[PDB]
C-alpha cells in the first residue's frame, strides 16, 4: 500500500519489490511540475 | 500658482483676500510613447 509525508513531501511505500519497481516508476511518473501559465498579467494601459 | 492677493471688501468695511495670478493645474498621463494626455 501507500504513504507519503508532506513534511518531507515523500512517497512511502508498503509492499513488493515489484511495488518497488512499479512504484519507483510512479515515484518518477508524477514528479513533474507544470510550467508557469502567466495566470496573472499586469497590463499597461496606453490611453484609458 | 503665481499670484498676489489684493484686499477685498464684501461688506469700516471688511476685506477678504483672494488671489490673482497665473495658476496651472495639470495631470498628465503618457501614452507609452510620444503623445501625452493632459487634464488641465
Amino acid at each position: 500500500k501507500f504513504v507519503a509525508d508532506e513534511r518531507t513531501n515523500s512517497i512511502l511505500i508498503s509492499g513488493d519489490p515489484k511495488v518497488r519497481e512499479r512504484l519507483k516508476r510512479l515515484i518518477k511518473q508524477l514528479d513533474v511540475e507544470m510550467a508557469a501559465k502567466g495566470n496573472n498579467r499586469v497590463v499597461y494601459l496606453k490611453y484609458a | 500658482i503665481v499670484a498676489e492677493e489684493v484686499p477685498v471688501i464684501t461688506g469700516f468695511q471688511t476685506v477678504d483676500r483672494k488671489e490673482v495670478g497665473i495658476k496651472l493645474k495639470v495631470v498628465p498621463q503618457i501614452n507609452e510613447g510620444n503623445s501625452v494626455q493632459l487634464n488641465i
